[PDB]
């Protein structure tokens, strides 16, 4: 029970520390001249568009599931 | 095939059958505890005596998750119809902004009392080019 | 500049005022001369009483100085624009700050020079990945 | 080549309304980086904490914007 | 000490000097706007970094930035 | 609007012919009586904005003659919903309660006063109190005061229901009157000498004189026979006993005498129903009414005395601005002189002391019938005891800091430094730091030396050091200051008090009153878990008070901030230069205040909990001993936070979370709701709008993609809204939290 | 199982969405357009324009590590 | 007059009355046909 729970511990701390080093590297090493109209530049021309459809799924699960459970009790 | 081999259905699940017989009532009626062990009976059943539901997409139960989608499906996009299009009759109308704190009440009821077709509507806003807009006329944030 | 002429305002002292990192690494003090015998509100606390004509006063730091400049001209029917505000060091080295060129800064005046005066947007700033490693930011370049 | 009551699109990227159609209310004289004086419909950011809303003008130049109407 | 900059979509309209609580803005007479003027900040000694300026500028996005830096007795805004 | 004469009689009455008309055109405006809000909402902070300013009348308008007629009208719309509030009550006890069929076995059956709609399963919510009706046990204690009133029919209740709603009606149009009709100038409101004269000889005074008349000829008749055995069918009505004069004179043998001894100096001779016997009631558990009589009497005497000490028209009397302008010492210069101008003008001065007066009353109210039960069979109904404690903890403790949010207020908007020069205010203004880095030192001592105890005999207990902890079986912490107190008290009725037969309370030392199986008070001793938890107390509200004080002492400025006058009462900040100014102004000092009252009366409520069910509340048995619910171990097991958190916390919530199935269920659905409101403001509370506002863009971006956008363009929460709904949602959580608890805790205790 | 396995879900897309909306405005939005120029972690921007608190790439990182300790709670 | 009927249409006043209608319904449907959940 507790190596299970410290490897997933352990990884919830990679994973936000792999995206705030992306962040990090937005800031700081992105060139936008250099990656150019590639496969990157495209995420960030169409951002709003990914975020609003994360928040759409963010709220059809949670709406629900917290529906769900209040329900039961 | 022999598909949910661990669920039972409720007329011959154990503890479902055990615990219908002392059901409680919802309503005024002392009848509606014997009303859901009668009209719960038809379900599938778990060793537990609860009902289960089977939402996979077969058509066995189309009664469990298919007909209240779709009927959620139907009332949502009548909601949202009319909300848009009462929406976009507004930003003609004197001061876009009172008129969506003060409600039109004879302009919302009408747009309301025609919503009944809003898949027709929205089909033919979409052949036309009125349901959706152009990425290059939308106000975007820099990159 | 030369000296510091003026009447310490009539205040029976309080807690808010100086300390002695105000007296051995720097404060601060204000001159302006009052048109009449009325009562003011410190900036340190309380309620004091100019007296008529020149006054003077000393304060920790600057910002206490400009809040009772802006206090005087606003709150009184005879105006105070004349209040000077000094910069006191421990050897007595004292200098002018506000109003600088004798004009408030307000209003434009001629013979000031443009500082931090660029020719572009925000919008135009360079990229961070041009000027990495360089001991320079995207605003100083 | 602009007048009193065309509808033009900003490109000024940073801009509030990069992307938005705002309404030319005047233009003034040569000699000044930025004369097209531009109404919008819907407010910015501008204002305090809590204000009730904010600017709907600016001005901009004629290489930042772009005719529709 | 922080960093007071300004830009050529400042339309001189001494706001942000009416703003500053520390005299660390000014204007001096330029040539972009019809008020002719433009915002200076020569005194950045004294900018403690409250964005008063900022929070006053009228302009699309602001024409005055304030950039925070190394921070000192005079920044921190120290009394004692 | 109407018409009427005059109304008055050589008088200061003061008042305007018609100043607003009666129009409708200004309900379909919304925001209009603010200047930036009338032109319409361009964001939707416009709307937010709209109810955080509704009854801001300061910003509104500058005349104070205007605001003050505002305010009156307010008072009287107040009292409209309060009256509607309570005849609610009594037409819920009139036809749907109990009342009549709990006041024939009191002792075996629970007070209900609700009917749930059996519906989608919720009709299991009606729990069979006892006699065959179904409902819910309520818990505020309604049929104690109405059989302490004298109510014995339905008929009775629903004339009060009636009534009640007579008098909101009369409050209702009294507002609209009052300032649109004849609105009262300001010739009519300055008079504090004459309105105190007033407020006290006719309100409070009157007030206590009729209801001690309506309780001889009411209360009392009919309580002495409740209390005999008599059936409420077979009690005589009220009226009959003024109808039959010789029935009230048989009853009492003072009453068989006259009236004319009372104005012939002959007062000892009423000792028949004008008692001083003290302590409860044997067959009730309750005060006496014979006492309380004769106290509300004596009340009204002296309330009716104490209005008569100001000066209005005729001469005679005091005025306010004369004693204030005489107190003045060597040590505060001209001591009160501008006081009476102070709280004569400043509407917010006036309610940051009438404010912190009326919790501080109410905590009293709480913490006198808790120990003194004044209402009959309250004491044995543990819930209703409980209930009440705590409610009127938390209206009080909420009241109090509503008094340092508008001192504050009044710093800000109207202290005028030219006005103060040298009196308590001015000089209190110069010395800021020194109060506050004093109680700044005396709450980190109470700190230290309150809860450091507890950390102490927690990890004491931990490494198996009995003989290292600081209990009764330890290094003793007894309170002999309280103890002493409360043998004081024991002894007052052979030595301070020879005319007095029993003690005030009997918390303090005496006998063990128990009605039917329970008990109704008994000796409160007072040991080191006791000593422990006082402080505890004290520390939390010394914290609260420090922040409460320096939200005022700070609102015109600071060291940081040298113009925060100018920034108004509620603003977030002033940027985040200087290090962070963040939560500077006295509105983040009254958020932040809110938070340590909430600790404070988290810890109090929990004492009493905690000290009733193991110290006092218990089941008597008929040899004399009495075992009490917790098995006493607060002595001995309230010294440790462990203690708190398994033996209290954890033993006792499982009522709570084993409710499901039964009437009790929703309260531990209420329960969890409360612990998922709490985690939900921990949302506002930790962020902030800068991320919100971005995200909006992308939803804004995604609602124009379908061209679906509100003209109404949508703004993220002010900071000072993020924070305001933060907290907000953390008391309604923890508040709900604790009393689905205490409900489901209290209920299922016998 | 199938109910608390959507509260996972939920609880990852949540969290993806607060750490890549503070990867992608790490450079800039309509609020600060000029984010690049302030680099990654930095306090805020003021409380004009209505309010910047917790508005850097920082910040979202601070708020998304709540959501990965409720996740793996 | 007109002033009192924009009142009763502004958006509180319509959002709870709309509320009140829907609750009506669903609350009356749940007491004549309960405990529904799914179709037969
Ligand atoms: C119990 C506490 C709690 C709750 C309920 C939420 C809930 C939510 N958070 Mg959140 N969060 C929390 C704590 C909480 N958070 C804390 C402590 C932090 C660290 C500061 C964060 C940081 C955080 C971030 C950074 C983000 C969120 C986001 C969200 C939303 C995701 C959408 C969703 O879940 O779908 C559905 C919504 C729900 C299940 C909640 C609604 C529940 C109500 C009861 C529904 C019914 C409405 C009700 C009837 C209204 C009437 C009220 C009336 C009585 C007056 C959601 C509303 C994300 C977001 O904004 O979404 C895009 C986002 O990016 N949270
Ligand atoms: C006409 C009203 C209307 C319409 C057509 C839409 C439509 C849409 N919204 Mg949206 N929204 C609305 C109102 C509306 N919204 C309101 C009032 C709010 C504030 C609570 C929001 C907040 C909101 C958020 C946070 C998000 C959306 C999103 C979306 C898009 C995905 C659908 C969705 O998320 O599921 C359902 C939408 C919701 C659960 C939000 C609440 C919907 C409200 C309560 C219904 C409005 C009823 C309206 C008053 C009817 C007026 C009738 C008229 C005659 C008076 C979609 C195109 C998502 C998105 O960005 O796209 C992917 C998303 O993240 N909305
Ligand atoms: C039908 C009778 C009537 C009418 C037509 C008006 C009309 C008006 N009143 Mg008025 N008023 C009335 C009765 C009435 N009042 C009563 C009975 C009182 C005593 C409480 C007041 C006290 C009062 C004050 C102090 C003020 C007004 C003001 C106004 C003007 C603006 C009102 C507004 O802002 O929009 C309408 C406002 C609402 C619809 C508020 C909604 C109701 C709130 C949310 C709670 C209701 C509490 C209620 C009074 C008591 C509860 C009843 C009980 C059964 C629970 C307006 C012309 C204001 C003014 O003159 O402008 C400067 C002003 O300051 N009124
Ligand atoms: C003996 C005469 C008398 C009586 C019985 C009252 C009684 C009352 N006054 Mg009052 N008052 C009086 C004389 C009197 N006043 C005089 C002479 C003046 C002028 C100096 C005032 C000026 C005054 C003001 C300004 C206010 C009151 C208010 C009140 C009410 C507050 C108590 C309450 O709400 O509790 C419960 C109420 C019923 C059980 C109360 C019913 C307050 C009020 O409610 O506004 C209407 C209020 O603000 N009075
Ligand atoms: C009789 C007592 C009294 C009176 C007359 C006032 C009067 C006033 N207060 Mg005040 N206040 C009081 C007590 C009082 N207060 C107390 C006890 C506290 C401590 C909590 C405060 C704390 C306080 C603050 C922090 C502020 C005021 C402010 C104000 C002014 C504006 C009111 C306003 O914002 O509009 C209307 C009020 C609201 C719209 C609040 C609505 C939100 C409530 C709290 C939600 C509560 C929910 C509900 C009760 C229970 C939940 C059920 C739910 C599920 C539906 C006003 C003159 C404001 C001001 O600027 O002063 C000039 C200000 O910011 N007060
Ligand atoms: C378990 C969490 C926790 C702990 C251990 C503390 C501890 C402390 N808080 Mg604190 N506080 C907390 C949560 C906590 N707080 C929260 C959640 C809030 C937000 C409402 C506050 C808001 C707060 C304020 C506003 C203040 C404190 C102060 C203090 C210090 C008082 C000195 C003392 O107690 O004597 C001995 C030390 C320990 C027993 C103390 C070290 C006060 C202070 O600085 O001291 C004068 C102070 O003014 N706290
Ligand atoms: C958001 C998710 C969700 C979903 C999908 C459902 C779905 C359902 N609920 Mg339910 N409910 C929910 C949330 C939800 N609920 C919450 C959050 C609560 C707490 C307030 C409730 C409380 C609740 C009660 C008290 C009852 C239901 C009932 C029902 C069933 C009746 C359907 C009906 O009325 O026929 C069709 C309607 C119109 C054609 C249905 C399957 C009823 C039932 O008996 O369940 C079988 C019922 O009594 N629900
Ligand atoms: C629980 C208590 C048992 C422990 C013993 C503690 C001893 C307390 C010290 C004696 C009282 C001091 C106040 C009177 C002394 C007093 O008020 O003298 C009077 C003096 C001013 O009087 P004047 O001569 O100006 O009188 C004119 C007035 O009418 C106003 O002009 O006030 C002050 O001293 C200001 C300094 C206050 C700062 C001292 C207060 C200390 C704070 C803590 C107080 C604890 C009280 C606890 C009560 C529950
Ligand atoms: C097979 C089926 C399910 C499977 C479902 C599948 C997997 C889901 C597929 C979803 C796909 C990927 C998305 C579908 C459509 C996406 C497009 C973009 C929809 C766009 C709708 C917009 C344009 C509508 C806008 C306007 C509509 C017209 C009406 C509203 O009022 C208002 C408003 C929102 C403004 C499962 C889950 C397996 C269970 C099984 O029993 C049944
Ligand atoms: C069915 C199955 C299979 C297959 C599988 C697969 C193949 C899948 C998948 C999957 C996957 C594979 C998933 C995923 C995940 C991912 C992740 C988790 C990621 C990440 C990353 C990130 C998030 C980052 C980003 C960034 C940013 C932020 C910006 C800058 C740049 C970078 C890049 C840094 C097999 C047959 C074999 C076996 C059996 C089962
Ligand atoms: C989520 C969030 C927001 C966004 C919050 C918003 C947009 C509030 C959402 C309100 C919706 C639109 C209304 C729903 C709530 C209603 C008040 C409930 C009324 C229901 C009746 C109609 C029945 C902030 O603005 C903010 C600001 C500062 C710190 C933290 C935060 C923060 O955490
Ligand atoms: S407010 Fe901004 S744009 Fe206007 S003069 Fe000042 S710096 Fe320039
Ligand atoms: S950031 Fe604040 S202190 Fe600095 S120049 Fe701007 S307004 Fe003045
Ligand atoms: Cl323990």
């Amino acid at each position: 029970a507790a190596l299970y729970t410290h490897h997933q511990y352990i990884a919830g701390f990679l994973m936000v520390g792999a995206f705030a080093h992306g962040a990090i590297f937005f800031v700081r090493d992105y060139d936008p001249v250099a990656n150019k109209d590639n496969v990157l530049a495209r995420m960030l021309e169409h951002k709003e568009a990914l975020i609003s459809h994360l928040s759409w799924v963010s709220l059809f699960l949670g709406f629900h599931t917290l529906g769900l459970y209040v329900h039961n009790d | 095939a022999d598909d949910f081999a661990n669920l039972t259905p409720c007329s011959e699940n154990p503890a479902y059958l055990a615990k219908s017989k002392n059901f409680l009532n919802t309503t005024n009626d002392p009848n509606s505890g014997k009303i859901r062990a009668e009209r719960y009976a038809s379900a599938l059943c778990g060793p537990e005596g609860y009902p289960h539901l089977i939402v996979d997409g077969r058509f066995t139960h189309a009664g469990d998750f298919l007909i209240p989608s779709i009927l959620f499906l139907y009332i949502a996009g009548w909601i949202g119809w009319v909300g848009r299009s009462y929406l976009i009759e507004i930003r003609e109308s004197k001061n876009p902004e009172m008129q969506e704190v003060v409600i039109n009440v004879p302009l919302a009821i009408k747009k309301m009392l025609g919503g009944f077709l809003w898949p027709l509507a929205a089909v033919g806003e979409y052949t036309s080019g009125k349901l959706v807009m152009k990425d290059s006329e939308i106000p975007t944030s820099p990159r | 500049m030369t000296e510091l002429s003026g009447q310490p305002p009539k205040f029976g002292g309080s807690t808010g005022g100086l300390l002695s990192k105000a007296n051995r690494e720097e404060k601060y003090a204000i001159t302006w001369t009052s048109a009449s015998e009325q009562v003011f509100e410190m900036p340190t606390g309380g309620a004091a009483i100019m007296n008529e004509g020149e006054n003077l006063l000393y304060l920790a730091r600057k910002e206490q100085c400009l809040a009772l400049g802006t206090q005087l001209r606003t709150k009184f029917k005879p105006k105070i624009q004349d209040y000077k505000i000094y910069r006191v060091y421990p050897s007595g080295e004292v200098q002018y700050l506000h109003p600088a060129d004798g004009v408030f800064p307000e209003k434009v005046n001629e013979g000031r020079e443009a500082q931090g005066t660029k020719t572009r947007r925000i919008g135009q700033n360079p990229e961070p990945v041009t000027i990495k490693f360089s001991g320079k930011a995207p605003y100083e370049v | 080549a602009l007048n009193r009551g065309d509808k033009v699109r900003i490109k000024r990227t940073e801009s509030y309304w990069y992307g938005d159609v705002g309404t030319v209310a005047s233009v003034e004289k040569s000699g000044i980086l930025y004369p097209v004086i531009v109404r919008f419909d819907r407010v910015n950011y501008n204002g305090f904490s809590g204000s009730a809303s904010g600017v709907n003008t600016n001005n901009f130049a004629e290489n930042e914007l772009e005719l529709v109407q | 000490s922080h960093s007071v900059k300004i830009y050529d979509t400042c339309i001189g309209c001494t706001q942000c000097v009416r703003a500053c609580p520390l005299d660390v803005l000014e204007m001096v007479p330029w040539d972009g706007c019809k008020a002719a003027q433009i915002a200076s900040s020569p005194r950045t000694e004294d900018c403690v970094g409250c964005k008063r300026c900022e929070t006053a500028c009228p302009t699309d996005f602001l024409s005055i930035r304030v950039y925070l830096g190394a921070e000192t007795t005079r920044s921190m805004g120290l009394a004692y | 609007t109407i018409s009427p004469p005059e109304r008055e009689a050589k008088a200061k009455v003061s008042v305007d012919n018609n100043p607003v008309p009666t129009s409708f055109e200004k309900w379909g405006k919304p925001g209009h009586f603010d200047r930036t809000l009338a032109r319409g909402p361009k964001t939707t902070t416009w709307i937010w904005n709209l109810h955080a300013n509704a009854h801001d009348f300061d910003s509104q308008t500058s005349d104070l003659e205007d605001v003050s007629r505002k305010i009156f009208s307010a008072h009287f719309g107040h009292l409209a919903v309060v009256f509607v509030w309570l005849s609610g009550m009594y037409f819920h006890g009139a036809k749907f309660s109990n009342y009549e069929g709990w006041l024939a076995d009191p002792t075996h059956i629970k007070p209900s006063a609700q009917v749930v709609w059996p519906i989608v399963g919720q009709g299991i919510l009606n729990g069979d109190v006892g006699g065959g009706f179904h409902g819910i046990q309520i818990t505020s204690g309604l049929f104690y005061l109405w059989r302490a009133s004298g109510f014995t029919d339905s008929y009775q209740l629903y004339c009060t229901a009636i009534g009640g709603l007579v008098m909101a009606a009369l409050m209702l149009f009294a507002g609209w009157f009052h300032y649109h009709v004849k609105a009262p100038k300001l010739e009519w409101f300055q008079n504090v000498e004459s309105m105190m004269n007033h407020h006290l000889a006719g309100l409070l005074g009157l007030g206590s004189l009729g209801w001690a008349g309506h309780q001889i000829h009411v209360s009392m008749p009919i309580n002495k026979l409740l209390d005999a055995g008599v059936a409420p069918k077979d009690i005589p009505l009220p009226h009959e006993f003024i109808l039959e004069p010789s029935k009230m004179a048989e009853l009492y043998p003072s009453f068989a005498q006259g009236l004319t001894p009372f104005f012939t100096l002959n007062w000892g001779v009423y000792s028949d129903f004008l008692t001083f016997k003290g302590g409860l009631n044997p067959v009730t558990g309750g005060l006496w009414l014979s006492d309380t009589a004769h106290h509300h009497l004596a009340i009204a005497v002296l309330f009716i005395i104490a209005g008569h000490m100001y000066r209005t028209n005729w001469g005679i009397g005091h005025s306010m601005k004369e004693i204030l302008e005489a107190h003045k010492g060597p040590f505060t210069g001209e001591g009160h002189k501008g006081l009476y101008e102070i709280l004569t003008t400043s509407w917010h001065a006036q309610l940051a002391i009438n404010l912190a007066l009326l919790g501080s009353l109410t905590i009293i109210v709480a913490q006198h019938m808790y120990a003194m039960p004044p209402y009959p069979y309250q004491a044995i109904d543990y819930a209703t005891q409980l209930s009440l404690f705590t409610h009127h903890m938390w209206i009080g403790g909420f009241l109090i800091v509503g008094a340092g949010a508008h001192g504050a207020i009044f710093m800000v908007r109207d202290y005028d430094p030219a006005k103060n020069v040298n009196n308590l205010l001015d000089r209190m203004l110069r010395h800021r730091d020194a109060i506050i880095s004093h109680l700044n030192w005396v709450c980190i001592f109470l700190g230290f030396h309150s809860f450091g105890l507890y950390i102490h005999n927690d990890t004491m207990r931990a490494l198996g050091r009995p003989q290292d902890m600081f209990s009764d079986t330890a290094i003793q912490l007894q309170p002999i200051f309280a103890q002493w107190v409360q043998h004081l008290h024991t002894l007052a009725p052979g030595a301070t008090a020879p005319n007095a037969l029993a003690t005030a309370s009997y918390a303090f030392g005496g006998e063990t009153i128990a009605v039917a199986g329970k008990v109704a008070m008994m000796p409160i001793t007072l040991g080191t878990a006791d000593f422990m938890v006082h402080h505890i107390h004290a520390f939390t509200i010394h914290v609260t008070a420090l922040i409460l004080l320096k939200g005022v002492l700070y609102a015109r400025s600071s060291r940081l901030v040298p113009d925060k006058a100018n920034l108004g009462f509620r603003f977030p900040c002033d940027g985040p230069g200087r290090g962070g100014t963040c939560q500077v102004s006295g509105w983040d000092h009254v958020f932040l205040g809110l938070f340590w009252m909430y600790n404070s009366l988290s810890i109090v409520i929990f004492h009493f909990s905690w000290k009733m069910q193991s110290d006092v509340w218990g089941t008597v048995s008929p040899d004399g001993s009495v075992t009490h619910v917790t098995l006493g171990n607060f002595a001995q097991s309230a010294i440790t936070i462990n203690g708190w958190l398994r033996d209290f916390l954890w033993a006792q919530a499982a009522n709570v979370i084993n409710s499901y199935g039964s009437a009790l269920s929703a309260y531990g659905i209420m329960f969890l709701a409360g612990h998922f409101v709490f985690a939900f403001s921990l949302m506002f509370l930790f962020s902030g709008r800068g991320y919100w506002q971005e995200l909006i863009e992308s939803i804004v971006w995604a609602h124009n993609k379908l061209n679906v956008a509100p003209a109404i363009q949508p703004r993220a929460l002010s900071i000072i809204q993020g924070r305001a709904v933060g907290v907000a949602h953390y008391l309604l959580g923890g508040i709900v939290t604790t009393w689905a608890f205490f409900l489901a805790r209290s209920l299922s205790i016998g | 199982d199938f109910l608390v396995h959507h509260a996972i879900a939920l609880g990852l897309h949540t969290t993806a969405l607060i750490l890549i909306k503070g990867a992608l405005d790490a450079r800039g939005s309509k609020l600060m357009p000029d984010k690049k120029d302030f680099g990654y972690s930095f306090p805020c921007d003021g409380p004009g324009r209505g309010g910047t608190c917790d508005i850097s790439a920082w910040d979202a990182f601070y708020l998304a590590m709540f959501w990965m300790l409720n996740t793996l709670g | 007059m007109d002033g009192l009927k924009s009142f009763l249409s502004t958006a509180p006043v319509m959002i709870m009355a709309l509320l009140t209608f829907t609750a009506g319904i669903l609350i009356e449907f749940n007491r004549f046909y309960p405990d529904l959940l799914f179709h037969p």
